[PDB]
């Protein structure tokens, strides 16, 4: 049983690790993005206008 | 829902070049009328100092 702690709190926390992946992970790259079309489609908009 | 957009504007962009070429190339010929019409106003300088 206590052979038995060591691992569950073991692949529990293991688990937690892959949850702080995770959490390190995360977005401005996508922020980024609906910025750029919303501007690319402004430029198509003077080329067409011109 | 940005993709979307970035469709209508693959669209919209190549029909911009589909435009542009278009004018490119008439901005040619409008430009080659004024070759030809201006050789031949003369040599229309024959028929004007022959009367002469």
């Amino acid at each position: 049983i206590c052979q038995d702690v060591e691992n569950l709190q073991k692949f529990v926390k293991e688990q937690k690790q892959v949850q702080e992946e995770i959490s390190r992970m995360s977005s401005k790259a996508m922020l980024k993005v609906q910025e750029d079309i919303k501007a690319l489609k402004q430029l198509l908009s003077l080329a067409a206008n011109g | 829902e940005n993709g979307e957009k970035i469709t209508s504007l693959h669209r919209e962009v190549e029909k911009v070049k589909l435009d542009q070429k278009r004018l490119d190339q008439e901005l040619d010929f409008i430009l080659s009328q004024q070759k030809e019409l201006e050789d031949l106003l003369s040599p229309l300088e024959e028929l004007v100092k022959e009367q002469s």
